[PDB]
């Protein structure tokens, strides 16, 4: 449900094979209480796409797959109705949990 | 003399009391949970904080600094001159003075008479079993509740990464196989409005815990084991340790961060007797609670003297309009 | 026969069994503690004749008088209407009553506390006089503590409501005599307070594998000819 | 006289009453299991709870500290001045006062006449019995069930790590082979809105346990073996000992933690006769329980004075507004 | 409202490859829109680059970029006019700022 594709991209900011070690964005998306800071944190996570692309290309392993624009609008289309923070926390921590999986990228 | 201080401090771009080690990349700042309203039921949020151990250690540093210059500065542990807080660790029976003289940890009276740091800050001697509760107590430096409610969580945290330029003598930046250490490491820097509360129990200085009184004349005369001048000097040393405290010397990474301090407001009370603890500055309604506590304590028969900076308090009770921290400690030492 | 029915709301209670070091808390309060609880009310409320020179003597006199007016020594019982659980605490309960160790010896001591939100305990009184019945209504309340001092128990309500002969499954505890005559729990709770005797009782709490801790439940033994009602819900109580 | 207090207090960043950790490098805060509804389900949660022994000891500390100021404060045990209180044992039959006077333990009357801690907080004399129960009792300190229901998840328990750096004679340091003291331990810090409840039966101070009344001239006058003046002094000291409890002076790790304390709400009842405790503050509906219990107690013919802080408790009941715990103590010391 | 995606598609052209116009500053400024004034200013700076991308896309064999229609501009003006609360303004700005980075298939 459009979580694996964004989850692996989020993991791309944590894997040891990519020596940039951006844990602040993962902490920010994980510790989200309402809509605005969650969207801001996911925007900061998604902003590092050129860095990851030009670092993977210079290394040799296949480039990371940025989330496709078809599942981008799903994020707001689902989170607009999440007024209650209790239900928001579910996905706010699920994304961070997916960001810490193995996700073998560069062989 | 017993004194309590509580207030707020503005503080931005501070990497104080981090978690990770120096050699580990991405040094992380400490986090602590707090409970707030957010216009509904109770909710817990995770915010950067400074532990009370850090504050207590920097109070110890300031006290040692201000007690060295006194004529009784010889009465100090050799570890104190090194700012070493390990007071009588596990597996030792004797300690070394500042001048090199040895002291035996058999009784508390001689320990507090000859060693000043172990008297103000307490000590533990597991090998012998001796005890002394610290006279100074400190709380956490938590961001104030109304500030947390007012910012809706922009994380108050910036992870800034930077590197050293360790290079070979020939001018080549080698890899890990060469021996160079040109690597990037990240430090987390916090910001916001914080609250602090430290209590001092300087009325028991120079008095052994076991035998507070001796009853020489069938009356409670305190068991002052040291000279009154030494006890007094220890008192203003502990009181003057607050001047480097509320100036930017209660944090780590001072060489590269040196936190940007400005005390916003505070209240201090002292009555040379038993005193209720003030309300921590973390709560948004601590001014009214402190005003009520002061008023009821004074009406109950306590000789509370109150100095306030940047708070209106009650406007009807006798409170001194102090202008800064060092003026406050000057007023405190004028009433010894 | 005016039967006393009181409800106690307490955080914890730590009345235990006979064991060294560990003091295994009783699953349900023993009858001796329950009867001493209102014997204290007797001695405090009207100490004109029930107070003596010795606290032990006055307490024993109150116990004898209160047991003279019960139908049986095994009369009082509790009703686990809320679920029960058991926790343990390592406290500095220094042991200095045993031979040696002077008075400055303190060691780790583990005490077990039982947690349940509220309980309903009923005392069985037989044709008590009205003039003393008012005092006994007052003594039903102010049951301050049960066993260990830190077991603060506040009686939210107390009343005298007759069973009026209903048929309901058993909810209040009962001795292990009628239960055998028609998920088994058997205990010994020392019916009478020991002063300077032991009987067998059934326990109507069963295990449920719902979480990591096993906690306690209801057993609802078979029908009893007598029953008592609270706010429209009927429960089973037995009297010889 | 007979007073009972129950309420809710906010305290966070605290490690009061931990497991010590005398053999392990990790120090665990105290925990207990609690059952609560979960919208038709009896769920169980592990939440920190301060034991009543801690509160009893800290109230004793406050009482012994406030009893020294009064001129009648000589009548105290030598243990009391050191915040001791083991209070004898199987091998001791002699009491040493603050001035060092031998006191026999033959009867409770002399014990309570010559000692003040033994009078209020009880004692035990295995030689001849003479058991005296504590006049002040306290309950545990649990977060309210409303808080537990509303948080459901979340840990509110932080394991914060502290080091003990020990620089050597020049600048060196060692881990475990140089004999120095350089370790890295951890402490558990809790938060939440807790509930407290205490019961003080101060009406029996100075009266022997075995003889509540003398009844010599055909009047049941109280058997006060001591002078009324210092009996009143003991009452005032015990009532003032409440002030250095609801301010942050309860628990452990006071030097490094000093919990961030703020009393939220409370109800207290005071009377000259025996009265029942109201309800613990752990329950969500404890305010209505207090209202019902005070109405029922007043219906039976009881003279109760009720003080409320940050709680309405209805309008029919003549309750006294309380600005702070010290206002309550000042109103209490009127008797 | 359907125009957020329309304007995000245009904003994607300022960051995407095969265009050599790496305008990260304007995208970050739109994302950091504290007030309505600077949000509108940043949108104007982003729109000023329309002719450059429009000509370079056909100069390198790519379909012309979808410059937002005047209806989208009218809707944006209405939203800016009726939103005086920073609470909603922050999420509004982030909504169209997030679309800049994606796996858009601009050039087949």
């Amino acid at each position: 449900g459009w979580i694996r594709n964004i989850g692996r991209y989020l993991s791309y900011l944590v894997d040891d094979t990519f020596e940039e070690y951006a844990y602040d964005v993962v902490d920010g998306i994980a510790k989200a209480r309402t809509q605005e800071e969650l969207l801001e944190g996911v925007y900061k996570a998604l902003r590092l796409a050129p860095k990851l692309k030009k670092k993977a290309e210079s290394k040799g392993c296949p480039p990371p797959r940025i989330p496709s624009p078809e599942d981008i609008e799903a994020l707001e289309e689902k989170v607009e109705q999440l007024s209650n923070p209790k239900d928001l926390r579910k996905l706010a921590v699920s994304l961070a949990l997916w960001a810490f999986a193995s996700w073998n990228n560069c062989p | 003399m017993y004194v309590r201080i509580s207030g707020r401090i503005r503080l931005n771009a501070h990497s104080l009391n981090a978690q990770g080690g120096g050699g580990t990349n991405y040094i992380e700042i400490t986090k602590t949970k707090v409970t707030v309203r957010t216009e509904n039921g109770w909710t817990v949020v995770e915010v950067p904080a400074i532990t009370g151990n850090m504050l207590k250690h920097w109070h110890f540093v300031g006290f040692v600094d201000y007690f060295k210059t006194t004529p009784y500065g010889v009465n100090l542990t050799e570890r104190a001159l090194r700012y070493n807080g390990t007071r009588f660790g596990q597996g030792e029976t004797t300690a070394t003075k500042a001048n090199g003289a040895t002291v035996q940890l058999n009784d508390e009276a001689t320990i507090i008479k000859e060693l000043a740091d172990a008297d103000v800050h307490g000590f533990l001697a597991p090998k012998t079993g001796r005890r002394r509760v610290s006279l100074v107590k400190a709380s956490f430096i938590l961001p104030t509740e109304d500030f947390i409610k007012e910012v809706e969580g922009e994380r108050l945290i910036t992870a800034i990464k930077h590197n050293r330029v360790d290079v070979d003598e020939k001018g080549a930046i080698g890899s890990s196989k060469e021996g160079t250490a040109q690597m990037l490491f990240s430090r987390e820097y916090a910001t916001g409005l914080y609250g602090f509360s430290i209590v001092l129990d300087l009325g028991l200085v120079g008095i052994p815990q076991g035998l507070p009184v001796k009853f020489e004349e069938n009356q409670p005369r305190p068991n002052i084991v040291i000279d009154p001048n030494e006890r007094k000097a220890r008192i203003e040393s502990a009181l003057k340790a607050l001047i480097p405290m509320l100036s930017g010397y209660i944090g780590a990474n001072l060489a590269r961060s040196f936190p940007v301090f400005k005390v916003e407001e505070l209240v201090a009370i002292a009555s040379e007797g038993p005193i209720p603890a003030l309300v921590h500055g973390f709560y948004e309604d601590y001014i009214e609670a402190n005003r009520s506590i002061i008023k009821n304590a004074r009406a109950l028969g306590f000789n509370i003297e109150v100095f306030t900076y940047n708070v209106d308090l009650g406007e009807d009770i006798e409170a001194t309009k102090v202008s800064s921290v060092e003026e406050l400690v000057a007023n405190l030492v004028k009433m010894v | 026969m005016d039967i006393l029915l009181v409800c106690l709301r307490f955080p914890f209670f730590s009345v235990a069994k006979r064991s060294y070091q560990v003091r295994t808390s009783f699953l349900l309060p023993p009858p001796s503690a329950l009867k001493g609880a209102l014997a204290k009310g007797l001695i405090l409320l009207k100490p004109e004749k029930y107070a003596s020179s010795s606290l032990d003597e006055a307490a024993l006199k109150a116990i004898k008088e209160i047991e003279s007016k019960l139908v049986d020594i095994k009369a009082v019982s509790v009703a686990p209407l809320s679920p029960l659980i058991r926790n343990a605490f390592l406290l500095k309960r220094l042991r200095n009553l045993e031979s040696g160790s002077n008075a400055e010896k303190s060691d780790a001591m583990r005490r077990e506390y039982t947690f349940t939100r509220e309980l309903l305990v009923a005392y069985i009184f037989k044709n008590l006089t009205q003039e003393e019945k008012n005092l006994y209504l007052k003594a039903a309340m102010l049951i301050d503590v049960i066993g260990d001092t830190e077991s603060l128990a506040t009686p939210v309500w107390a009343s005298f409501v007759k069973p009026e002969d209903k048929k309901a499954p058993l909810a209040f505890s009962a001795p292990y005599t009628e239960i055998y005559s028609l998920r088994m729990y058997i205990e010994k709770m020392r019916v009478s307070p020991e002063y300077s005797q032991e009987e067998i009782f059934y326990l109507p709490i069963e295990e449920r594998r719902y979480k990591r801790i096993v906690y306690y439940a209801r057993i609802y033994p078979p029908e009893v000819e007598k029953a008592l009602t609270v706010d429209g819900e009927v429960l089973g109580i037995w009297i010889p």
